[PDB]
């Protein structure tokens, strides 16, 4: 609920510390589920698309795939 | 932002009058944003 755009993003570039933090996570995010959550923050998309390009891209869509959901039927 | 801030000061008018006025308990509310500097121990001579 008090999520601002560019939140903290003030700190990102003022402390090393910090930074690091960020871009591990970016590093993560980018590499595996294709997006970027600093680009989120500090632009607030309306809409954001993830491509599943060459080699690095395929591997992507393996996650998407790889996403299990839960509910069962009533009866059992 | 100080959501949770407002809302621990709230808890110290409803309930934590009488509490904070007799036992001489001292309190301060911090919010990272607002209480910047506090946090960090940093003010000028």
């Amino acid at each position: 609920g008090s999520q601002e755009q560019g939140m903290g993003m003030d700190l990102y570039a003022t402390s090393p510390v910090a930074k690091e933090v960020w871009d591990r996570a970016d590093k993560h995010f980018r590499e595996n589920y294709g997006f970027s959550i600093i680009d989120i923050v500090k632009n607030n998309p309306k809409e954001l698309t993830v491509h599943f390009g060459g080699p690095r891209g395929k591997i992507i869509r393996q996650n998407y795939m790889s996403m299990t959901f839960e509910t069962v039927n009533a009866d059992g | 932002s100080d959501t949770l801030g407002g809302m621990a000061r709230r808890t110290l008018q409803s309930k934590y009058e009488a509490y904070d006025a007799a036992t001489s308990v001292q309190r301060q509310i911090l919010c990272y944003c607002k209480d910047a500097k506090e946090i960090y121990y940093d003010v000028e001579p």
